[PDB]
């Protein structure tokens, strides 16, 4: 099977479970089959008085160890067989975890966050079902199927069992053509699980939004939609998943009138002794569960296989940004020097960065300012390393940035998002990402740096502020003093203040700039501003216009400049 | 019992469809359940009727078989004589058949002839003669059996084949049934988030309100597919083999039906636990969704600090309490499953045993042993059914724990009506009087608010942060209620107008920009209202935004990813603010609208603001005082309180905060 060829490495890992659970399995077979022939013959004996108080001591006894040893090891095989499925599920929900750490943007912008989530807790589930039932029944079947193949070979004849045997390669071949197709119909109606759930989420991410405009009504009947689609790509599988009973059942019944047809023909030109006829068409009768048995297996594979195929889909996606085989040995950044880059975003066709070259130097303060969509942030994540290097070089002090472990570079840079980002923990919490290990007092200098301790006296608890999902539990100023007092924390060697001060009032935007002049004093800052009041005692201000420098220099030069720098500075101040 | 009650009525929601797949299912099972006994019927009236008494008849008895010179006719092909001439037996010994021509004999035991069968069951053996019949006299004997046979196979392929389609009809029957009832599931229970406050979604992560919808419906559709077939199959069988049971016995099926009440019993010893278990397991579910949810939606800030190790940890907690939860019930699938059955069968046994071994002493069973074979028989056909159902147990629980979790949020007793849009346009005459809120209890945001804003006019809100402003904006747009006080559109108060009405008279730019998925003209216009293409690029010239529409292949047509990843802050903000002013909005609120857009385009937003201002009345949350500079009226906050208010003049004339935020953010130059 391709499920089971797929999971060939757990099975691997997990051989002596397996293997004693398969061996308890048949085990178990032949010491249910004994009960039947003891009860036979106690009833036979029971016949002509020859039954005698032995006899009876004799049978309850044997039949309380039967069903003793039945018991336990029929639970003991369980356990090892399920047991092993729940492992599929733990061991495939770490490893998607542990993968959606390591990936970046450019993944996160094919892969929906709803079609991700149902990747991990309901793909495992049709997985996981093929490990634990989909082999028990696999094995169970075979073994009941080759013993009663054998048996009827054996005790009955060989021309009648190879007579009620040629349905069922059509069988097979049927079963075969219907897991073929709904392999695809499932894979199709699985997908249509993210669906909702991305429509779910959009639709309560963006409750406000929604209810202010008044699109209850229009929400409403777009999941209305969504669901009727998703109830039509499952009736798209029950079309097929429904002919697996009726087949099995067919192609048996036509087993059982073909035995029956040659065992007859056989007795009239007395090849059988009427006695033999009998317990074959007994034997027949049999016959029946075990392809039920097939059939309910081969629905089943399908089932995880197609959810074992999204899954290897998001397991096998490569790192965008890799981590270099042989890094450099370099301790900290002197030098941030941009030569040529031109960097393009995958889901772009025109050059984001062109021909961008300037020059950081150690401790100093760059400043960058430019109209909307310039490509102001684009720098600063070319500093962060979140997409595939573009062209020409960033050199941390002569070393390309390729060649730097993601970890001290990582380390190295405090960053501050232009779009707040916070979880739901308490602010201290929060706080405490820069640095998990920090006591009280360095939160609280970071949250003094920030122009927050009034804010903490006004708040219910203070430190221990419950912040809703995404912070929607304070306003947006206090959001980016948590996010400056965040990455202030680490004292990082380069603070990138990607717009920090937006929501921040005057006197807190004033205090908070006298702050960081105060404190990254001869240190590498990024701060990217609109106001351009803030990048006043930058040592090299950079006006962006459409991926490209305009202008260079610091303030007074930009001011002599004429220009947008000069006009956006006199529509601030002078105003 | 709000669970077992409220399945019921989805079910009689779709009652014609399930009524007509038990239909169905029942037709089947009888035809499955017929067929054997067909076979069996065919057997011993065709192959092994050659067995039975052969009178000795003469001809024109309609049937009879030649056999040296005499012809013979079996018992029932005959006509209505009484004992004709006397009983010519056959008998198969070893592999061949045996003609007694001699005389009758009695109950048969087989025994080589060598000429004498030898019937040695008791003492009258007489051994009285034997002919082999070779192979064309068997096959005389059996050519009429030839023509049963072959007029009563066909009979088994008739009800083979025309009980195929009731086998699909059913199983497809209960499929759409069950897809049916989830899909109902689903739109209730979003209708019921539809109608939820705020307050439930701001204190609840979004992958616990997600679960609830998709991850705990899938769970419930078993309920009605294998559980309701395997029910029912079990049903009908037993009730076959009971009363077939009680037709050949009383007393012994009477104890045989104690059964019923162990399965019950049992189920109810299942249930306490797989309850408890169960429970857990979907609530971590929850949780893991919740946490594959906020990590990814904030991965950049977990890489970019380096808490990789700690979210990993922090999701291993989860995973490691599910396995181990369904671990606790690998123990419970396991002691009562199929073993428990099987348990039980071999004590029956046991019993059956023991009390014919009791009365087996005195030969009483061996005189009336016409009821041994048959009850053996029906007792280990009893089992089958039995665990069929027994292993329904599992989902059953399961798709219980997950209707109760679904059905405790479609009852939550907090929840705000609806109403229609607005009908007439408001005048924009908004006033607040003395409004107290506060978010948490006990904790005033704001205190004794008290403005009024005029039709034409701009009011602006300023305040250092944490003022409260947005706070007046929920209000306003009655998010969250007041406590004391009122707040008054027009005349009317807010409180007496349905939610929809008022949230139609005003159009909002919210604090933090939110894209959908789909196009930039489908966020502009949210696909509603009067979506034509030239008001959609005139809101989007409005506001300025027409640099990043010839900036894209194709314009108002570029899809947007979610969240509009593949878009800056500033172009995010622009787009919800030709959102906003797309709708032509009587009362217009801006909340720190231009917060991420450069000088430029904000001028720009403010030459088409005053444009159409003058018939519009609007509200500014601004901390750039340089937007609010030429305004109506200005509102200084000061922790949830107005200190000062007035035109900009007025502001600067007696100093204050408002002063002194305005000279520092003009030049200190
Ligand atoms: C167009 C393509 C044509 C392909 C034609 C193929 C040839 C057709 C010809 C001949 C047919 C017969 C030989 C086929 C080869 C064996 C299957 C196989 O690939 O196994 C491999 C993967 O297998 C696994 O690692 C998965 C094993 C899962 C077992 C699950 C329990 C069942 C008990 C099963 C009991 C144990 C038996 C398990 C099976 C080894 C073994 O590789 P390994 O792990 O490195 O060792
Ligand atoms: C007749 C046939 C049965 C004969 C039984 C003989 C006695 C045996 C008794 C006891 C021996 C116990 C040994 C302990 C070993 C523990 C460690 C271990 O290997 O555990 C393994 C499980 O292994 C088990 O748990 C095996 C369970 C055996 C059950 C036998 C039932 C017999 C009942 C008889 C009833 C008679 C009634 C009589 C009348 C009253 C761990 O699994 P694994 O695969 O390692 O998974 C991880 C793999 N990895 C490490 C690579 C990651
Ligand atoms: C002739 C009959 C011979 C029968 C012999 C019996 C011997 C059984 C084998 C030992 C099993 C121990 C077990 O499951 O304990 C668990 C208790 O877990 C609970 O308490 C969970 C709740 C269980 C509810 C069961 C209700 C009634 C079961 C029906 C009652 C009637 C059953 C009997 C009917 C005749 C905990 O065990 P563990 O250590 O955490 O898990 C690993 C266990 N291992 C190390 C063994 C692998
Ligand atoms: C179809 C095969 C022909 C059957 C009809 C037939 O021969 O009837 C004749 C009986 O003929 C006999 O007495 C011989 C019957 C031979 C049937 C084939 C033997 C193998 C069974 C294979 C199993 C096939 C079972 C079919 C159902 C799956 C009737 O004609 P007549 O006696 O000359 O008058
Ligand atoms: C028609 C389509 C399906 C309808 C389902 C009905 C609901 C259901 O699960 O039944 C019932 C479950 O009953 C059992 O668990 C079986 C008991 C035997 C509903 O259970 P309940 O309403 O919680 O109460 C059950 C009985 N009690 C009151 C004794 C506890
Ligand atoms: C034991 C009581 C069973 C019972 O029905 O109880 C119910 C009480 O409901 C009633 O007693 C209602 C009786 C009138 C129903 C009329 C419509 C029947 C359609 C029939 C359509 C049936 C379609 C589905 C067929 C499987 C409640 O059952 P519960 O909540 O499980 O407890
Ligand atoms: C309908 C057609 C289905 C099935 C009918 C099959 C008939 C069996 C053959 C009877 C042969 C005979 O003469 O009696 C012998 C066998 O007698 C018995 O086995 C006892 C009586 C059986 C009654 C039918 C049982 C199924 C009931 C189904 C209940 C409804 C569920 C199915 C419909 C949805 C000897 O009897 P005695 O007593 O030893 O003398
Ligand atoms: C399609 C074919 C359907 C009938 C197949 C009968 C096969 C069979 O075993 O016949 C037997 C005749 O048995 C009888 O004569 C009793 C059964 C038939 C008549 C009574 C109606 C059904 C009983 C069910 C009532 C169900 C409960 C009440 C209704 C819900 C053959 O007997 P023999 O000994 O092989 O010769
Ligand atoms: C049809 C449309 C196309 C027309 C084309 C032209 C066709 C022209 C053809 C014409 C021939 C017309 C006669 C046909 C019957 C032959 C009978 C026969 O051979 O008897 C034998 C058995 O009897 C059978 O073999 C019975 C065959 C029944 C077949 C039923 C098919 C329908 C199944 C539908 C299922 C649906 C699911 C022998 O009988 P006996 O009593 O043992 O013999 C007496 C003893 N003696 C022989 C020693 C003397
Ligand atoms: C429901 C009435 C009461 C309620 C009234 C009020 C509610 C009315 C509302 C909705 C009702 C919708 C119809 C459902 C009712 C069943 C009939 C039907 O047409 O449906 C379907 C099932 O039908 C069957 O299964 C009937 C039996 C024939 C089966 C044929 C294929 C398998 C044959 C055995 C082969 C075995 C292998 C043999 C060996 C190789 C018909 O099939 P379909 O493909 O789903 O139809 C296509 C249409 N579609 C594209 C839109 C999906
Ligand atoms: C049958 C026999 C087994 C007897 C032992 C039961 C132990 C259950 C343990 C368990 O996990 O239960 C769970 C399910 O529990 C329920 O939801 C049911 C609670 C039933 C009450 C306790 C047994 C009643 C005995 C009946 C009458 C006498 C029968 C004979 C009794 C000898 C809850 O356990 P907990 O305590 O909430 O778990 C704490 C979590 N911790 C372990 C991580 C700290
Ligand atoms: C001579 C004319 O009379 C005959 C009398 C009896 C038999 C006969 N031969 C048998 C061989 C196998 C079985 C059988 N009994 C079993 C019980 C349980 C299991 N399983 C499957 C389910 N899982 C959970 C446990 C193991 C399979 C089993 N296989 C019974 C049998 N009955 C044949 C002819
Ligand atoms: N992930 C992305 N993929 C493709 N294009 C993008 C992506 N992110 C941004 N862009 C586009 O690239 C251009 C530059 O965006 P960028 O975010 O760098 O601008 P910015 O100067 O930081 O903007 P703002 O002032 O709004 O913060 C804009 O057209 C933006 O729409
Ligand atoms: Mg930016
Ligand atoms: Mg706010």
């Amino acid at each position: 099977f391709s499920v089971l060829k797929k999971l060939g490495w757990f099975f691997k890992a997990y051989w002596l479970r397996y293997t004693i659970a398969i061996v308890l399995l048949l085990a178990v077979n032949v010491i249910e089959m004994f009960p039947p022939k003891l009860l036979g013959n106690a009833i036979d004996d029971m016949k002509a008085g020859a039954f005698t108080a032995e006899g009876l001591l004799f049978y309850i006894g044997i039949f309380f160890v039967l069903t003793a040893a039945v018991y336990i090891m029929s639970y003991f095989w369980m356990h090892q067989l399920f047991g092993g499925a729940n492992l599929m599920e733990k061991i495939l929900r770490t490893k998607l975890m542990g993968h959606l750490l390591t990936m970046s943007p450019p993944f996160y912008e094919k892969n929906r966050t709803g079609d991700l989530m149902a990747r991990g807790t309901n793909d495992l589930q049709a997985v996981s079902l093929t490990t634990g039932f989909g082999i028990l029944t696999l094995v169970d079947s075979t073994m009941f199927m080759m013993t009663i193949f054998l048996t009827m070979g054996f005790l009955i004849s060989w021309k009648l069992t190879f007579a009620a045997i040629i349905p069922l390669p059509v069988m097979a071949i049927a079963i075969s053509l219907y897991g073929s197709k709904i392999h695809e119909r499932f894979t199709e109606a699985q997908n249509a699980f993210g669906a909702l759930n991305d429509r779910v989420l959009e639709s309560v991410s963006g409750v406000r939004v929604i209810r202010a405009y008044v699109q209850e009504t229009n929400d409403v009947r777009r999941f209305n939609e969504m669901t009727a689609d998703v109830y039509q790509k499952n009736m798209k599988v029950a079309f097929i998943d429904s002919l697996f009973e009726p087949t099995v059942k067919l192609l048996v019944g036509a087993s059982y009138l073909i035995g029956l047809g040659y065992g007859a023909f056989l007795v009239f030109r007395n090849e059988l002794t009427l006695g033999e006829l009998v317990s074959f068409n007994v034997y027949l009768g049999m016959m029946i569960w075990p392809m039920f048995a097939i059939g309910e297996l081969i629905n089943v594979m399908q089932r995880g296989n197609a959810s074992l195929d999204r899954v290897n889909e998001t397991l096998s996606y490569e790192t965008d940004v890799t981590d270099p085989k042989q890094p450099a040995d370099l301790k900290e950044p002197g030098d941030i020097v941009f030569s040529h880059v031109s960097f393009t975003y995958p889901s772009s066709t025109s050059d984001n960065l062109q021909d961008i070259s300037f020059t950081v130097r150690k401790g100093q303060t760059v400043g960058i300012a430019g109209k909307t969509g310039s490509g102001k942030t684009t720098i600063i994540k070319q500093l962060l390393r979140q997409y595939p290097p573009g062209e020409g070089s960033i050199t941390f002090s002569g070393v390309p940035i390729q060649q730097i472990p993601l970890d001290r570079l990582r380390g190295w840079i405090g960053y501050v998002p232009q779009d707040h980002l916070l979880f739901s923990r308490t602010v201290k919490e929060n706080i405490l990402y820069g640095k998990q290990d920090a006591t009280d007092k360095e939160v609280q200098q970071a949250i003094a740096e920030a122009h927050f301790e009034k804010d903490l006296h006004m708040l219910p608890s203070g430190l221990e502020t419950m912040v809703g999902e995404k912070g929607v539990a304070l306003s947006g100023g206090q959001k980016q003093r948590i996010s400056i007092a965040r990455a202030l924390m680490a004292n990082p060697e380069i603070l990138i203040l990607d717009d920090s001060l937006s929501a921040v009032d005057a006197k807190t935007e004033a205090a908070i700039i006298k702050n960081i002049r105060e404190n990254r004093k001869g240190k590498t800052t990024f701060i990217l501003t609109h106001r351009l009041s803030a990048v006043e005692h930058a040592d090299l201000i950079l006006v962006m216009d459409g991926g490209v420098i305009a202008e260079r220099g610091t303030h007074q030069e930009l001011l002599a400049n004429n220009g947008w720098y000069r006009e956006q500075y006199e529509r601030q101040q002078l105003f | 019992m709000k669970i077992g009650k409220t399945l019921w009525r989805y079910a009689l929601l779709y009652r014609k469809l399930l009524i007509t797949a038990v239909l169905l299912l029942t037709v089947a099972v009888g035809a499955e359940l017929t067929g054997p006994f067909i076979g069996k019927k065919m057997i011993d009236d065709h192959i092994l009727g050659i067995e039975k008494t052969w009178y000795e008849a003469a001809e024109k008895d309609k049937n009879a078989v030649q056999f040296h010179g005499v012809s013979y006719v079996r018992e029932d092909r005959l006509q209505e004589p009484v004992s004709k001439a006397k009983e010519a037996h056959i008998y198969q010994v070893g592999m061949a058949f045996y003609f007694v021509d001699q005389a009758v004999s009695f109950d048969g035991n087989r025994t080589v002839s060598d000429g004498k069968l030898t019937i040695t069951n008791g003492d009258k053996s007489r051994a009285y003669a034997a002919e082999k019949l070779t192979k064309q006299e068997l096959f005389q004997f059996y050519q009429p059996e030839i023509k049963g046979m072959v007029l009563l196979i066909c009979l088994y392929g008739g009800l083979l084949v025309f009980s195929v389609f009731f086998q699909y009809g059913q199983h497809y029957l209960l499929q759409m049934s069950a897809n049916r009832i989830i899909q109902k599931m689903r739109q209730d229970v979003f209708s019921h988030i539809q109608k939820m406050p705020i307050r439930y979604f701001d204190n609840l992560p979004a992958g616990k309100v997600v679960a609830r919808i998709t991850n705990d419906t899938e769970a419930i559709r078993d309920l009605y597919v294998t559980v309701l077939s395997t029910f029912v199959t079990s049903g009908i069988y037993m009730f076959g083999i009971f009363t077939a049971l009680f037709l050949l016995d009383v007393k012994l099926a009477f104890v045989c039906l104690a059964i019923v009440p162990i399965i019950w019993l049992w189920s109810v010893i299942y249930r306490r636990y797989a309850s408890y278990y169960n429970q857990k397991i979907r609530s971590i579910n929850s949780d893991i969704n919740a946490k594959m949810n906020e990590s990814i939606q904030g991965m950049t800030i977990i890489q970019a600090f380096r808490h990789q190790k700690e979210t990993m940890r922090e999701f291993e907690e989860l995973n490691e309490s599910h396995f181990y939860f369904q671990n606790r019930m690998l123990n419970l699938n396991s002691l009562m499953s199929h073993n428990l059955v099987n348990v039980i069968r071999n004590l029956a046994f046991v019993c059956l045993i023991w009390h014919f071994g009791g009365a087996s002493l005195n030969a009483a069973g061996i005189v009336s042993i016409g009821v041994l074979y048959a009850f053996v028989d029906y007792l280990n056909r009893l089992f089958q059914p039995i665990t069929g159902i027994v292993n329904q147990f599992s989902k059953l629980e399961l798709a219980r724990v997950s209707a109760g979790r679904v059905f405790e949020l479609l009852e939550e007793k907090n929840t705000e009506e609806a109403g229609e849009p607005a009908k007439e346009r408001a005048l924009g005459r908004v006033e607040f009087r003395d409004v107290s809120f506060a978010y948490q209890e006990g904790e005033e945001v704001l205190k004794h608010i008290s403005f009024t804003a005029q039709k034409g006019e701009t009011v602006a809100l300023v305040g250092h942060t944490g003022s409260g402003k947005s706070s007046i904006l929920n209000l306003l747009f009655r998010f969250y209620d007041a406590q004391k006080g009122d707040v008054l559109i027009d005349g009317k108060s807010i409180y007496n107008m349905s939610r929809q009405e008022l949230r139609s008279h005003m159009g909002i730019v919210l604090q933090d920009p939110y894209l959908f998925s789909g196009t930039i003209g489908s966020n502009v216009s949210l696909d509603d209202e009067r979506m034509t293409e030239e008001e959609i690029k005139n809101a989007l010239r409005q506001v300025g935004a027409e640099p990043l529409l010839k900036k894209l292949p194709k314009g108002i047509n570029e899809p947007v990813i979610e969240k509009g990843s593949t878009l800056s802050s500033g172009e995010r903000q622009l787009i919800s603010f030709a959102r906003a002013l797309a709708f032509d909005p009587a009362i217009l609120i801006l909340d720190e609208a231009t917060a991420h857009i450069d000088t430029e385009t904000e001028a720009v937003i403010q030459k088409a603001l005053d444009v159409v201002k003058q018939g519009r009345t609007t509200f500014v949350i601004a901390h750039r005082l340089s937007t609010i500079r030429n305004a109506d009226q200005i509102l200084v906050l000061d922790k949830g309180e107005i200190v000062e208010r007035g035109n900009h003049e007025e502001l600067m004339a007696l100093e204050g905060q408002y002063y002194q935020m305005y000279e520092l953010q003009k030049g200190q130059k």
